[PDB]
């Protein structure tokens, strides 16, 4: 029994609470970054559709920390908010010490660099979250990355995490586009990744939150899809599935 | 009875650094004799890669020049006791203005020695030899993670320390010439690590009353080489 | 067994072993007693010989260091130095800040208090020791007090500890302490500790007394047996 | 076993430790707390282990604000001490915006406090889960926060004993179109429903948030509400 | 005693824990660096960068200052944190101190920084190692390596465990005495040790070049391609 | 056994094993001698050997000019009491400019030895100590114990092999008290020789005394003091 | 009753143990074998044996009906050395 | 059940109490039994002194205490822990009088001693205090109060209450007591917790074996009655 | 479920029927089989039908008798069963719950890869759910495959009602697609079980019942115990 405690190491030198909290990821939702230009978004499903509850906010995947940051969120609840809020004050040290904003790279290390340090120490527990941002900034302008609880951060065209993420990274990995993929057809990709990893036919909206950013507008903005476009999306997939029948 | 230092065993030993004592075993057999002509430290190599710089490995390290230094346990509690004892030579000079003699170096060396489990860690696996020449004349000491110190004549300490020493005790005296007592150290070690001698796979050091500067030896073994 | 390890620790029901194992401990030690007259308060102790290396008079288990308190200890001596220490200290920083003699029953209780704590902590231990407060005060009244190693502490007319417990409490149960001067506490005292167990299976033993009153202005000074040796003689009385 | 240590993952990627927190929710009182168009309902029941209790000498429904309603299913003291830190926290908040605390800060703020007993061996998490409801921009919001150190937003809800017949109480009953007295019948009977024995103003009590301010029902309300339960 | 804690021997005095940490390390892949007549060079491996995954966030290779750079083998968190706290050091130290920095301090500090993180309970040694280039020995190159258990000592040329099996051995059959002559049978030698290594393919091996008198200097993909391919001939015509 | 974790664990027969085996490790240290006249105090030390081309370990260590200590245990413990003691009679003489009587010392040493007896985190001091000290009220001959207990002896010894000389000091100590200095330390030197093997024998190498007296500073009798006083001990007959 | 104590042999007794198992094997009546002991570290009896035998191999293996002194050497060097490593 | 128990901090698979209830198993060893009756204007404690022998001063073992000249205090449990808290109430009484000014209702002591309790029972540094808690005092213009709390923090007002060993059989007593609405005056209050008591430890007490104190609204004063009143109040139930 | 039959019959009944095949290309036939999905749901259900299909002899192990977690017999148990399934060639072996110790497992490790497949014996080994030691296990000699079982869907659902629709009756109208699609996600055994639960309920009215709305309330009762802590586990996990 060599997984007790995170400092220590085993006779096969592996850190089995780290890998703990990876499998602990490898249940919390669908979230993924999709491959896009002109645009990035992101997508995420909710396993809390009820008759019931109310989601007040509006959002409880997704969560904006700029005019040009935003962040979908899969894991533990609690770690996720303080993660979040951690991350909000990151950007306005930052911003207060530069009066600049920051480098979407250069936050997400030091995200990863927190985590790590959380990790190293005793009595200290992995944040069992991995969340994913898009940014625009002056180095690289369009950015998405990954993190993970080891202290990882993953730069990636498109990337999904959560349950399932096996078959969403083989499709995307089958169905991927470049350059010219805009963020319609990156909008259609993302449909048919929920929909194939949902067990779900005609994914309802209700089930999916979906924020993005544009830089048309480049001032800059961020946006988050309400029910109506995303129906309307489904109603594409769906005729565009019919078609696909009709093809036989 | 072993999950700290700070637990007595029944026979009122301790399990924790009696460890650390064994762990002087793994380290490499080094050398060091006290006569009246110098003191000279010896340390084996073991060549482990001819990529490696040679001297890389501080198991032979100086602390200053009226007085000599030599290692066996693990480099990095090695490198810990060869900074401090650096460090406190230096300030008793900076504050007296004079050679820091190298009895006063081992014990305040073993007070770091000395926290493994009574401020507020763990011993240091390393078991040194100190040789100075200075107002006492010519001086041999050793020293192990036990803290405890002694002025040796003579001393081997590391892997196979037991039957050079031994050896060492059959042929050695306190008042032999500092050649002879080098000559009788190379062949105990020639005897016991590997092989025909070289600077590849030994490392010889040596001080002298009137030459307070200078343990080191480069390339100057190949007297040694062509006489042993 | 299991839930015993700690202070801290409860058992599964009643309290703390480690408390218990506390007292027995006491239990087992040399034997101290403390009888108080109408005005004044007496105390005796056995101590063992130990060698003949021993220098007859050495690691004595009377101390006291208060304008009016005596005071003996009945347990391990280490602790019994540590916690007069904690005794001294209380009783200096009381002199200190209200500027006059602290009332014996407040000093106790404040050092009951403290024992005590040392049981409350999972890093510490209860003391190996038992020992009794004796003072007179001419403002309110005589006081006689005994602490134990649990932080319990109570006022006796006379209390004894030590491995002659129940039997020191029926020697003292015949006495008639309400009315009685401590001129013959005194060879009531020793010859109590000569008449239970002296040397039955001990080889032999060592006493010493301690006497605070108000015939002494309330100070505390240990009795000598260097002078009149009559509660010596009164002991032997006793032997047949 | 895992749960020895809240500091470490089980292999299954679960914090038991957390887990058997929220059993103690389980084992606290059952409470039952809805929103209506009008405003927001929560409703709590107590039992006496012998009728020699002050039985109003305490309060299970507190607020945090003039505004703001609040009750718990758990044991009493960690609930009064997370109440006391509340309030002050609260009150910082108004020190520092200038504002009184909006709910959705409230809930989120005293949801990463009681994250900070989750972590380190020598702390436990509270066996506290907390029903919090509030007005805001002229609509009535209510939310609830778990030992795990979240929160989750509710139109109808309810925990403790027995809780998973109030949850189908509540799925066949509820509506979002409801009104603020015709709330308070429904929080009373699923409490009924909840618990056995009959409901009386030494049983229940009950606090509604108004857009203006919130009160706690009087006993006597108790007893007209909780009498001619339909 | 067993290895359950950092700071518990053995009964024979081994310390399994820090043994565990090079193990950790022994699991990350091939690290082969080596310093050549003027220049040392060095080459990344195995990186596998799949598709959808860009290169660019691997960080195949980081500059602590213009006369060092590192990228360390096994856990990326604490490789990161290593060379922030290296790249913190050298630029404070060379800010503050009277006289500039050498790599020798540095070299000193980050075996320092291993030791005392491994000194410890309640604080997770480092799981990586690396290996150290210089510039600035009196204008002369050098290099070290680095490793868990706060080791560190100085090699003509040098490989960790997953490349060591192998490649390292491969180096001490083939390293000539003789300093490889130019910076070209350096990178020559470099490819040729990557030749040893698993794959050579090019699809994700990149190289870092420093000339210990130039600043580091970093290498396309397309020339260690063409490299690649002069050595395969090189072998070719070996027969 | 569970009851062997720190000595914050009382044991249920009324022990703290902990502290036994800090009596058995007072009792791992080498032979130790220590006696008193009227006017002087001796302590006789052995000093154990490793070798042929190694030097003897010391045991007798000077704390001041009027009190003297000897060591028995594992020498990092004895050397940190040797160095609170050091201390202590520097503040000592740093306040009111008056050396420091014995007991008053030795008192706190007992204290500073209990806190650890108590408290968890640091395993109580574990060295056999002979302390000899003269003062303005009385010269002292003491030993202490890592139970935090000290004892006020005429004559003590601790280490192995020590009982045959207790018996020695036990019967003779109807002779030391107005012995002179040259027949005290041929006393302790006696007592040294019957802790001694059949196949080991009293030399300047391994044999260290330390001298206190009213007239005459506490200084450590080595190699150099042996040897006058070697002359005059009692043979080894059979 | 009687307690008998074994200790590892010193040099008389290494060479005295290499003279009993040496002299039953096919070798050169010209060997040293105060020089094999003194070179042998504390090795046990059972590692002179192991030694002699391992001289043995040696010689078959190149299926020389005697033994060398070279053979007793290398097998000490291996025997020894590769424990010792 | 058992294992998870050990620690005060460590919930149980169920998420039960253990170490709480391990608090009250240490209550309930000493043979102790008090009581608490709320009456119109009045408010009366009593408990069981039972002096184990007589050597001690009877002045040295009573088990009432007065936090304030105006409240009262019972105990139940071993002598330390109790004197202990009762210290500890004095200290936040006199505190909240230093920050307030006006008055520290029983309501706000009792109500601060059982959030302490709360915080020893969340920290593991320290173990609980394993001694109840029971309170009379008199309110602003409204009547006099009983409080009880406990080592577990639990903290509330009684029209009655028991605490000690006996407590189901005295609770159940003043149950059956407090059914039928009276005018339970302060002689009626004293006597029914005088039979009470002496039906649950079924014994005719001597005046020594009981401490009784009282707070009224007419004497605000909180009282320890005097041996002499205690044979007043044993004759007024001796018709 | 489809799939799981084809790719089971391609490893365990075509190695049965056609053994020319493997060794005309000169194979090792394929000795292991592993399935994955949740527990039952046709996992035994199609180990015991292929074994009926072949005539083999069938074993069944529980995954309890496999945990008996006081080194009961573990090292010689695995033999026993391996040896007499030899005896009885050609034979099938099934064990089920390998989730529900190291040391017997390196020997079943040791024995799968030492067996002779020269009689027609394989080992189908199934699990419930996804563990660490599972991915493990799919090496050289040992497993070949990963059948997955996934939740049936809502015609499949529909053929497993059908399965046991024979015996019960029905009303004028019983529309079995209509009552399938009302329990999304639901595993195997509860299509049964529904179908059980509907069994009791016609003794709720002692008599031929077997009627439309019967289901409808004999899903309700099945679907709570598929249920209840699953909507606290949401506001526990998060
Ligand atoms: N696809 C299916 N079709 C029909 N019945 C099934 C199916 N899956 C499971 N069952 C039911 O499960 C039982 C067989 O046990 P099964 O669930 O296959 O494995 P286990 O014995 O491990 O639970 C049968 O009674 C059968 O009715």
């Amino acid at each position: 029994r060599y997984d007790s405690r995170t400092t220590i190491f085993s006779p096969e030198g592996r850190l089995y609470q780290v890998e703990y909290a990876m499998e602990a990821i490898g249940h919390a939702g669908t979230c993924l970054g999709i491959l896009a230009n002109d645009g990035v978004l992101l997508a995420a499903e909710r396993r809390n559709i009820h008759k019931l509850l109310d989601e007040v906010f509006f959002s409880e995947k997704i969560y904006k920390l700029n005019e040009d940051m935003a962040c979908s969120v899969a894991g533990i609840t609690s770690d996720a908010n303080v993660l979040t809020n951690e991350l909000r004050l990151i950007a306005q040290r930052y911003l207060l010490q530069y009066q600049e904003p920051i480098p979407c790279e250069q936050l997400v290390t030091a995200l990863c660099d927190i985590k790590q340090a959380y990790t190293q120490f005793g009595g200290k527990r992995p944040f069992g979250v991995s969340l994913l941002y898009i940014g625009w900034d002056k180095h690289y302008g369009f950015q998405l990355y990954q993190s993970d609880p080891s202290g990882n951060y993953g730069g990636w065209k498109a990337t999904c995490i959560g349950n399932n993420s096996a078959a969403a990274v083989s499709m995307l990995k089958q169905d991927y586009k470049e350059g010219e993929m805009t963020l319609k057809s990156a909008l259609a990709l993302a449909i048919k990744v929920l929909n194939k990893t949902m067990d779900v036919s005609k994914l309802s909206a209700e089930k999916v939150e979906i924020a993005t950013l544009t830089r048309e507008n480049g001032k800059t903005v961020i946006r988050v899809l309400k029910q109506k476009e995303v129906e309307q999306l489904i109603k594409k997939h769906e005729e565009e599935e019919a078609k696909a029948e009709r093809e036989k | 009875y072993d999950r700290g230092v700070n637990t007595f065993s029944p026979e009122g030993r301790l399990f924790q650094v009696e460890y650390a004592i064994e762990a002087i075993k793994l380290g490499s057999t080094a050398i060091g004799i006290q006569t009246s002509e110098g003191v000279c430290l010896a340390v084996e190599k073991r060549i482990t890669s001819p990529l490696m710089e040679p001297s890389s490995i501080e198991k032979i390290v100086e602390i200053d020049a009226h007085i000599g230094c030599a290692m066996s346990g693990l480099i990095a509690d090695a490198k810990t006791l060869i900074d401090k004892a650096r460090v406190e030579t230096q300030n008793h000079w900076f504050t007296y203005n004079e050679t820091m003699t190298v009895e006063s170096v081992t014990q305040a060396v073993s007070n770091l020695a000395l926290q493994f489990g009574e401020e507020d860690s763990r011993p240091f696996g390393v078991a040194l030899l100190f040789g100075g020449v200075d107002e006492k004349g010519p001086q041999l000491f050793h020293m192990d993670p036990s803290g405890t110190f002694v002025q040796c004549d003579a001393r081997a300490i590391g892997s196979a320390s037991e039957g050079a020493q031994s050896s060492l005790q059959e042929v050695y005296h306190k008042s032999m010439t500092l050649k002879e007592a080098i000559k009788s150290s190379l062949i105990i070690l020639k005897q016991v690590m590997e092989e025909k001698l070289n600077a590849t796979n030994i490392e010889l050091a040596t001080v002298q009353p009137g030459q307070n500067f200078h343990m080191f030896t480069k390339e100057e073994l190949e007297e040694v080489i062509k006489d042993i | 067994t299991g839930y015993d390890l700690s202070a801290s620790t409860f058992s599964p029901d009643g309290r703390v072993f480690q408390v218990e194992y506390a007292m027995k401990a006491v239990e087992n030690s040399s034997t101290a007693i403390g009888i108080r007259c109408k005005d004044g308060v007496v105390f005796g102790v056995e101590k063992l010989v130990l060698s003949k290396l021993y220098e007859e008079g050495s690691n004595k288990r009377l101390f006291n260091v208060d304008r009016h308190v005596g005071m003996a200890v009945a347990g391990l001596l280490a602790d019994a130095r540590s916690l007069a220490d904690i005794a001294r200290e209380e009783a200096s920083n009381f002199r200190s800040n209200f500027g006059y003699n602290i009332p014996l029953k407040h000093l106790a209780d404040r050092v009951a208090m403290y024992v005590h704590a040392y049981t409350l902590y999972s890093a510490v231990r209860p003391f190996g020791c038992s020992f009794m407060l004796g003072s007179y005060s001419v403002n309110d009244g005589a006081q006689l007090y005994m602490i134990d190693p649990s932080g319990v502490s109570y006022g006796y007319w006379g209390c004894a500890i030590g491995k002659a417990r129940q039997a020191a409490k029926t020697e003292i149960e015949k006495l008639q302490m309400k009315e009685m001067t401590c001129r013959d506490i005194v060879k009531e005292v020793a010859k109590i500790i000569y008449i239970v167990h002296d040397e039955v299976k001990d080889k032999a033993f060592e006493l010493e007394l301690s006497w605070v009153g108000e015939l002494t202005n309330g100070r505390h000074e240990i009795v000598p047996k260097d002078i009149r040796e009559e509660a010596e003689k009164y002991a032997k009385e006793s032997l047949k | 076993g895992y749960s020895f240590s809240l500091t470490t993952f089980s292999p299954s990627g679960k914090l038991v430790q957390i887990e058997y927190a929220l059993a103690a929710v389980a084992g606290g009182a059952p409470s039952v707390g809805i929103k209506a168009a009008n405003g927001v309902v929560l409703a709590t029941e107590k039992k006496q282990k012998s009728i020699l209790y002050d039985e109003r000498s305490v309060h299970k429904v507190e607020p945090i604000t003039k505004h703001i309603g609040l009750v718990y299913s758990g044991m009493g003291p960690d609930y009064r001490v997370l109440v006391h830190r509340a309030r002050k926290l609260a009150q910082q908040y108004y020190l520092v915006y200038q504002e009184p605390i909006p709910t959705a800060q409230l809930v989120q703020r005293v949801a990463s406090v009681m994250q900070e007993y989750t972590q380190s061996g020598g702390v436990r998490p509270f066996g506290v889960s907390l029903l919090i409801c509030g007005w805001n921009e002229g609509r009535p919001y209510l939310f609830q926060s778990d030992p795990s150190g979240a929160y989750f937003a509710w139109k109808a809800t309810a925990h403790g004993k027995n809780y998973v017949n109030g949850k189908t109480f509540l799925e066949h009953h509820y509506n979002e179109d409801l009104e603020l007295e015709d709330a308070i019948h429904t929080a009373i009977l699923t409490l009924k429903e909840s618990f056995e024995g009959q409901m009386t103003e030494d049983n229940i009590e009950v606090g509604i948030c108004n857009e203006a301010g919130f009160r706690r029902l009087t006993p006597t309300e108790v007893k007209d509400y909780l009498a001619a339960i339909a | 005693s067993y290895d359950r804690a950092i700071t518990v021997f053995s009964p024979d005095g081994h310390l399994f824990q820090v043994e565990y940490a090079q193990e950790a390390v022994k699991k990350g892949s091939t690290a082969v660096g080596v310093r050549g007549r003027d220049i040392v060079v060095l080459g990344v491996e195995k990186k596998s960068v799949a598709k959808l995954q860009d290169e660019r966030t691997v960080r195949k290779i980081c500059a602590l200052d213009d006369n060092v750079c590192m990228a360390f083998a096994g856990l990326t968190a604490d490789a990161r944190i290593v060379i922030n706290r290296a790249r913190v050091e050298c630029q404070s130290h060379r800010l503050t101190v009277e006289d500039p920095v050498t790599v020798e301090y540095i070299t000193r500090y980050i075996a320092s920084l291993k030791q005392r993180y491994t000194q410890s309970n309640g604080r997770r040694p480092f799981g990586i190692s690396a290996l150290i280039v210089g510039f600035d020995f009196d204008g002369t190159p050098r290099l070290y390596q680095t490793d868990p258990s706060g080791t560190y000592h100085a090699w003509k040329a040098n490989a960790i465990g997953r490349g060591a099996k192998s490649v390292r051995e491969f180096l001490e059959k083939n390293y000539t005495d003789e300093a490889i002559e130019t910076d070209d049978l350096t990178i020559k030698l470099v490819i040729k040790a990557l030749l040893e290594v698993v794959q050579s393919g090019g699809k994700n091996i990149e190289l870092a070049v420093m000339r210990r008198d130039q600043s580091l200097k970093i290498l396309n993909p397309e020339e260690i391609e063409k490299y690649v391919a002069e050595i395969e001939k090189e072998k070719e015509e070996n027969e | 056994n569970q009851y062997d974790n720190d000595v914050t664990v009382w044991s249920p027969q009324g022990r703290i094993h902990q502290i036994e085996y800090a009596m058995e490790a007072v009792k791992q240290g080498s032979a130790t001698v220590g006696l008193k006249s009227k006017t002087h105090a001796v302590l006789v030390a052995l000093k154990r050997a490793q070798s042929e081309l190694a030097a003897h370990q010391k045991k007798i260590l000077h704390v001041d000019n009027h009190i003297g200590i000897s060591i028995a245990g594992l020498t990092a413990d004895a050397r940190l009491l040797c160095n609170f003691m050091r201390q202590e009679c520097l503040d000592s003489r740093f306040v009111f400019d008056r050396p420091l009587p014995v007991s008053r010392l030795v008192s706190l040493i007992g204290s500073k030895t209990q806190i650890p007896t108590q408290r968890y985190g640091r395993r109580p001091y574990g060295v056999g100590l002979l302390i000899a000290g003269y003062d303005d009220m009385g010269p002292h001959i003491f030993q202490t114990c890592p139970s935090a207990n000290y004892f006020d002896c005429r004559a003590m010894s601790i280490g192995a092999r020590s009982q045959s000389a207790r018996t020695y000091l036990e019967r003779h100590m109807s002779e030391f008290m107005e012995c002179n200095l040259n027949e005290l330390v041929k006393h302790g030197l006696r007592a040294l020789r019957e802790t001694l093997p059949a196949e080991q024998d009293l030399t300047t190498k391994n044999v260290s005394i330390g001298i206190v007296g009213k007239d005459l500073e506490f200084t450590i009798y080595d190699d150099d003091d042996v040897s006058p006083f070697l002359e005059g001990l009692e043979e080894r007959p059979q | 009753d009687r307690k008998i104590e074994f200790s590892l042999p010193d040099l008389e007794g290494r060479t005295h143990i290499f003279k009993i198992h040496a002299r039953s094997m096919s070798v050169e009546r010209d060997i040293r074998f105060e020089l094999l002991a003194r070179l042998c570290p504390n090795s046990t009896g059972a590692e002179i044996r192991s030694v002699c035998t391992e001289a043995g191999m040696f010689a078959i293996r190149a299926r020389r009906k005697i033994a060398t002194e070279k053979d007793f050497l290398e097998a000490v060097n291996k025997v020894i050395k590769s424990y010792a490593k | 059940s058992a294992g998870f128990d050990r620690h005060i901090t460590i919930f149980s698979p169920e998420g039960r109490l253990y170490q709480v209830e391990y608090a009250f198993k240490a209550i309930n060893q000493g043979g102790l039994t008090s009581v608490a009756v709320r009456g119109k204007d009045c408010a009366v404690i009593v408990t069981q002194k039972k002096v184990p022998d007589k050597l001690l001063d009877s002045s040295t073992v009573t088990h009432l205490f007065k936090i304030t000249e105006n409240i009262g205090c019972v105990m139940t449990g071993m002598t330390a822990d109790s004197r202990s808290q009762v210290q500890r109430a004095r200290y936040e009484a006199a505190n909240w009088k230093y920050k307030y000014g006006y008055e520290i209702p029983v309501d706000m002591l009792c109500k601060r001693i059982a959030d302490i309790s709360q915080v020893y029972t969340q920290n593991a540094e320290m173990r609980p205090l394993g001694c109840c808690m029971i309170l009379i005092g008199i309110d602003e213009e409204q009547g006099p109060q009983v409080y009880k709390c406990d080592p577990a923090g639990y903290y509330c007002g009684f029209k009655a209450t028991a605490a000690g060993v006996k407590q189901t059989e005295s609770t159940s007593f003043l149950e059956k007591k407090v059914k039928k609405k009276f005018d339970w005056t302060f002689e009626q209050t004293v006597e029914t917790a005088i039979t009470c008591l002496s039906t649950v430890l079924s014994i005719d007490f001597k005046p020594s074996e009981i401490e009784v104190g009282v707070v009224t609204v007419e004497n605000p004063k909180f009282r320890i009655l005097t041996e002499a009143e205690i044979d007043a109040h044993l004759v007024a139930l001796a018709e | 479920l489809d799939k799981q039959i084809k790719e089971i019959k391609e490893v365990i009944e075509l190695p049965v029927k056609h053994p020319e095949l493997f060794e005309a290309l000169g194979i090792a036939q394929p000795k292991g089989v592993l399935l994955y999905g949740p527990p039952g749901t046709g996992k035994t259900l199609l180990a015991r039908a292929v074994a009926h299909h072949t005539d083999c002899t069938f074993i069944r192990v529980s995954g309890s008798e496999l945990v008996q977690k006081f080194i009961g017999e573990g090292a010689r148990m695995v033999r026993e069963l391996f040896v007499m399934a030899r005896e009885h060639a050609p034979s099938i072996i099934f064990m089920d719950e390998i989730d529900s110790v190291q040391r017997t497992m390196l020997e079943l490790l040791n024995q799968l890869d030492g067996f002779e497949a020269t009689k027609n014996i394989k080992v189908i080994m199934a699990t419930n759910r996804i563990d660490i030691l599972d991915s493990a296990l799919l090496r050289p000699g040992r497993i070949d495959r990963k059948i997955e079982f996934p939740p049936p869907n809502e015609e499949a659902r529909l053929d497993i009602l059908k399965i046991h629709s024979r015996k019960m009756n029905l009303t004028r109208g019983i529309n079995l697609r209509k009552i399938a699609e009302l329990m999304p996600g639901a595993s195997g055994a509860e299509v049964k079980g529904v179908c059980t639960e509907a069994g009791m309920y016609a003794l709720r009215e002692r008599r031929v019942h077997v009627t439309q709305e019967d289901f409808e309330m004999a899903v309700a009762k099945v679907m709570q115990k598929d249920s209840e802590k699953n909507m606290s586990i949401k506001k526990l996990w998060k």
